[PDB]
RNA sequence: GGUGAAAUUCUUGGAUUUAUUGAAGACUAACUACUGCGAAAGCAUUUGCCAAGGACGUUUUCAUUAAUCAAGAACGAAAGUUAGGGGAUCGAAGAUGAUCAGAUACCGUCGUAGUCUUAACCAUAAACUAUGCCGACUAGGGAUCGGGUGGUGUUUUUUUAAUGACCCACUCGGCACCUUACGAGAAAUCAAAGUCUUUGGGUUCUGGGGGGAGUAUGGUCGCAAGGCUGAAACUUAAAGGAAUUG
């Protein structure tokens, strides 16, 4: 039953902001709302509340993340190069 | 693999899911392997390899999420625990394992 | 028999370089390139004024105390000509044959594994 | 009103063990002065001879060698192993047209603990009767040539440091090694180690590093 | 009021049968009932916290240090972080760039921690009306909303005044101005929109 | 019409190639379309040998001559050097010289 | 004149006519 | 430094040259060819993993399941747009040095966007073989890529082999060239552009003198630039193709 051609949450701003501002609040909010696989326990049961801080339904492990996501892309390049780095400490 | 061993003893053997009831296998001494998901939290692994040690039973740690082992053994569900009571057509006792 | 440098030769089109160094390159011995020893610029890479340079290389040489030396001639070379300029036998030519010794010469040329877009555009340098 | 040649500190060239003249060469430093002395400043430069210059014979007209000055003692400063490389005119010739190239490479520790990484370049040979006029490998052969190369590469290699390990490049063992298991896959000429580069020196070790001096 | 979640970090007390707990600012990734190592032969992974030192080149560290034990000081805004480009061992520094690109050296006994800090994107999104800045400094400080002294009068600023609204003279104003003068772009050694790329060099 | 049954220069089943760039003007060029020099000369050159072996250590020591491939444009080509043009049939006629 | 130019004259002339005909929307 | 020649430019800040190191982004030289692969766009460093494909082999299996296709859909170079990153190189814009009568250019310098990548758009190229697909038939030749068959063939040594590469004959399926031209064409040319007035294998698409014009209008798609669909009034005797001679 297709309600908005393109609006989906962001229909509760209105006619208001402008399209393009909407737009990229459109994307943050599809971020910061969904749930999040669970990396503890694999239940598909996080989700944000206060920017930066996700934690599990079930399970009840909080893991600092992302203001919308939980894993910002940047940090998970910077955990790639700590694995990439301690390597070299024990090898 | 590793998974198509399982897929043969899914379809030849006996086995019980899940983590209770493998402990009812392990003190029964019925099991004959236990898989243990990647993710399944230390503590109930640390415990299922004493409950092991504890009847002789070998202990194989699938390296993949409680998720993926549950189509390894092809449930549409998930599962961090296998226990191997009856090892069908397939060698996954006198193989690697 | 005799005390060894390095020559090096940088003979491009619109100059030549002669300069020998230490072996180990770290320490030098007397530059002059083709440039000095003429003033025109449209002169600046001709074989004569890469002779009067190599002279003038060669005559501190002895006057310092490298008697022999093994030269590396080298065009341009990166995304460029990688063919060597006019005054480049020249001065070899005019370095030999001034009194000092040869040993081992081989292209140093810095050619690339391709590539750094090509100076002059697409349609390349059309005149 | 200086002539810094009037004032040039002197200096000659000393090379290891494992070849022929110990004796390579010249240079110019700066008298040794309270603050800024000719010792520790520079010294440990670098100097490149071919080692046919160093070896005498021809039959080495290529295989250039660069040795790295480590130590000094009463103008004489010895020099140990820095590098192999090629001459430019030789690969320049070798890679013909009408043929394949093969290149290998592997990284890889020795004894005395050198991390170097050496290479391997090798080109596949028209076979004596052949009427066809090019001769190429088949892909799948250049993947169990490399293999095979790679191999043999990782054995000759964690031996007794350079020295053991440029006691076997010195007679190309590696070369004929190569060409021994390669003919079972695919004809190929040439076959050389090409280059070496060093990328982790161990420590300075004195003690270990006189052990080409006498 | 603070863009990126603090964790609170229970440790034992070496000298007294206690338990003191301290508030860190969360690194991403780091979660409740995790274990935190803090020390100079502490192991490299993300939430420990060590020194500058025991970090090879190329480590992304949170809430360095300047000084050697002032408990944290550089990139601890939600998304900041710095990282190690060299060290000295010989008076031991190491060198690091901060958030802003400045390099900045400092002792290697100063202590960062492995990661980089929660929250990071909080900019991204619009704030999209006025009532949620308003809320923003509602738990900041007093500085919202802000009324351009050009709509002042001239007692109330020097952009104040004029039948039309304009600066009247350059809003470019010296390092060695005084209190009252100073509203513009202070000691801007340049001005207009930045064209081309930034970026240290 | 077509003036060349090879088109500019030779490709059939490719449809792309990769240009390269020209040695005199730079200009870019399909590779297949080039035309290229193979520039093997003496280091050295005419007169030089005499002096430089005089000159010289070693007994004649060894020579080692420069390979380098060039690339030219056609209109560079053209300009210099393989070219002329031909007449009509002395264009298919793929003889080196 | 060259083809690709008077392609992009009438590709400007529609635009400017586009701009024209909003003037009346 | 740079050019036909120069100038703008860089140089106690020792430039250019040199040596030793390190950093970043891009790229894959030579090998590279009338050679490969893919529906096309397109695709050349190593290796590992992931799925895929043609040809061949086939005394396997199924048994008409197929050919070609309005609508509909997947992919689609380069540039271009949105949001991050990246931003070494080269470099639309712009500013300059020269040149010129002029020179908004050509050449030189600085160099914004871009060039690279991720998530989305855009859907166009002389996107070319300017040449629809499936099927049959019609003519000689030497090369070559993949598969296969035949050999008291060569070279590899050991103890003969086995292997592997190589040689010769054959046959499939390729990318191509050569010579022919029974035949076709307006010709250039073409093993199809042939088997066509002695006019019919199946099927899809497009064109109907030149301009006007891919313009106007509507519909639709797009953030935009634009894409698809797409007339008419009027004007005009040529426009055009291939070849010949000058
Ligand atoms: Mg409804
Ligand atoms: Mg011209
Ligand atoms: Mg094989
Ligand atoms: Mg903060
Ligand atoms: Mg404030
Ligand atoms: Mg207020
Ligand atoms: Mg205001
Ligand atoms: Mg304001
Ligand atoms: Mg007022
Ligand atoms: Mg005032
Ligand atoms: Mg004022
Ligand atoms: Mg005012
Ligand atoms: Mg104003
Ligand atoms: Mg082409
Ligand atoms: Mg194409
Ligand atoms: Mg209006
Ligand atoms: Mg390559
Ligand atoms: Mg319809
Ligand atoms: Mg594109
Ligand atoms: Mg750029
Ligand atoms: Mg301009
Ligand atoms: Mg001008
Ligand atoms: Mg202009
Ligand atoms: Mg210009
Ligand atoms: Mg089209
Ligand atoms: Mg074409
Ligand atoms: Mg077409
Ligand atoms: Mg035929
Ligand atoms: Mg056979
Ligand atoms: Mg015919
Ligand atoms: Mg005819
Ligand atoms: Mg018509
Ligand atoms: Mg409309
Ligand atoms: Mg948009
Ligand atoms: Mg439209
Ligand atoms: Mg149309
Ligand atoms: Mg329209
Ligand atoms: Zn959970
Ligand atoms: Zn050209």
């Amino acid at each position: 039953a297709k309600r908005t051609k393109k609006v989906g949450i962001t229909g509760k701003y209105g006619v208001r902001y402008g399209s393009s501002l909407r737009r990229q609040v459109k994307k943050l909010e599809i971020q910061q709302h969904a749930r999040y696989d669970c990396s503890f326990c694999g239940k598909k049961t996080v989700k944000r509340g206060a920017a930066g801080i996700w934690t599990c339904s079930c399970c009840k492990k909080t893991v600092a993340g992302g203001a919308y996501t939980v894993s910002t892309a940047a940090a998970a390049t910077v955990r790639s190069t700590i694995r990439r780095l301690r390597e070299m400490v024990e090898a | 693999s590793i998974n198509q061993k399982l897929a043969l003893v899914i379809k030849s053997g006996k086995y019980t899911l899940g983590y209770k009831s493998t402990v009812k296998s392990l003190r029964q001494g019925k099991s004959k392997l236990i898989i243990i998901a990647a993710n399944t939290p230390v503590l109930r692994k640390s415990e299922l390899e004493y409950y092991a040690m504890l009847s002789k039973t070998k202990v194989y740690y699938f390296q993949g999420g409680n998720n993926e082992l549950g189509t390894a053994v092809g449930k549409l569900f998930r599962v961090g625990v296998v226990s191997i009571l009856e090892a069908g057509d397939s060698d996954i006792l006198t193989t690697l394992a | 028999s005799q005390v060894f440098g390095v020559a090096r030769i940088y003979a491009s089109f619109n100059d030549t370089f002669v300069h020998v160094t230490d072996l180990s390159g770290k320490e030098t011995i007397a530059r002059v390139t083709g440039g000095m020893k003429v003033k025109a610029d449209r002169d600046e890479s001709s074989p004569y004024a890469a002779m009067l340079a190599a002279q003038d290389v060669a005559a501190k040489c002895k006057e310092v105390g490298i008697t022999a030396v093994h030269v590396k001639i080298r065009a341009t070379g990166g995304t460029r000509t990688k063919t060597p300029g006019p005054g480049g036998q020249a001065a070899l030519r005019a370095l030999a044959r001034s009194g000092l010794r040869i040993g081992r010469i081989e292209d140093v040329t810095p050619v690339p594994s391709d590539s750094t877009r090509k100076k002059g555009g697409r349609r390349g340098r059309r005149l | 009103v200086v002539d810094p040649f009037t004032r040039k500190e002197w200096f000659d060239i000393k090379a290891p063990s494992t070849f022929e003249n110990r004796n390579v060469g010249k240079t110019l430093v700066n008298k040794s002065t309270g603050l800024k002395s000719a010792s520790d400043a520079l010294k440990g430069r670098v100097v490149e001879v071919c080692l046919a210059d160093l070896q005498g014979s021809e039959d080495h007209s290529f295989r250039k060698i660069k040795l790295r000055v480590d130590e000094v003692q009463g103008k004489n400063l010895l020099t140990n192993f820095h590098g192999m490389d090629f001459t430019t005119d030789k690969l320049r010739s070798m890679v013909r047209k009408w043929q394949t190239l093969i290149e290998a490479n592997v990284t890889v520790k020795t004894s005395d603990d050198y991390v170097l990484r050496i290479f391997a370049i090798a080109f596949t040979r028209k076979q004596a009767n052949q009427v066809k006029r090019h001769s190429y490998a088949q892909s799948s052969h250049i993947r169990a040539i490399r293999k095979v190369i790679s191999e043999i590469l990782t054995k000759e290699v964690q031996g007794s440091t350079l020295a053991q390990l440029t006691s076997k490049l010195i007679p190309e063992v590696i070369n004929k090694e190569i060409e021994n298991a390669t003919k079972d896959i695919f004809p190929l000429q040439n076959i050389h180690v090409r280059k070496v580069k060093l990328l982790k020196q161990p420590k300075f070790d004195v003690g270990a590093l006189m052990a080409l001096h006498g | 009021g603070r863009g990126a979640p603090l964790a609170k970090v229970v440790f034992r007390d070496p000298y007294k049968y206690r338990l003191r707990e301290e508030i860190f600012i969360a690194n991403e990734g780091v979660h409740t009932g995790q274990f935190i190592y803090a020390g100079k032969k502490a192991s490299l992974n993300v939430g420990n916290v060590l020194p500058l030192g025991s970090v090879p080149e190329g480590t992304i560290v949170s809430n360095v240090e300047e000084k050697p034990g002032d408990r944290g000081a550089l990139a601890r805004a939600s998304g900041n972080y710095v990282i190690i480009i060299g060290h000295n061992p010989d008076e031991n520094k190491t060198r690091v760039r901060l958030p802003s690109g400045a390099k900045k050296v400092i002792s290697s006994d100063a202590r960062g921690v492995i990661g980089v800090i929660a929250g990071g994107g909080r900019v991204d999104k619009p704030l999209l009306k006025a009532g949620r800045a308003f809320h923003k400094y509602r738990l900041k400080r007093n500085s919202w909303p802000k009324t351009r002294g050009v709509a002042m009068n001239p007692v109330d600023h020097p952009h104040g005044g004029g039948n039309h609204q304009h600066i009247g003279k350059a809003s470019t104003i010296s390092r060695g101005a005084v209190s009252g003068q100073k509203a513009g772009l202070i000691a801007a050694r340049r001005t207009g929109l930045l064209r081309g790329s930034q970026k240290t060099q | 019409p077509k003036k060349r049954a090879s088109n500019g220069r030779n490709k059939k089943g490719r449809g792309h190639v990769k240009p390269v760039r020209c040695v005199n003007c730079s200009k870019s060029i399909p590779k297949d379309k080039a035309i290229k020099r193979m520039a093997i000369r003496n280091i050295v050159e005419a007169a030089a040998v005499r002096d430089l072996s005089e000159a010289s250590v070693y007994p004649e020591y060894a020579l080692p001559k420069t390979y380098n491939k060039l690339h030219y444009c056609v209109s560079c080509a053209i300009h210099a050097r393989i070219v002329r043009v031909r007449s009509r049939e002395d264009r298919k006629n793929r003889a080196p010289p | 004149m060259r083809a690709k130019w008077r392609k992009k004259r009438t590709r400007r002339l529609k635009r400017k006519r586009r701009k024209v005909r909003a003037r009346s929307k």
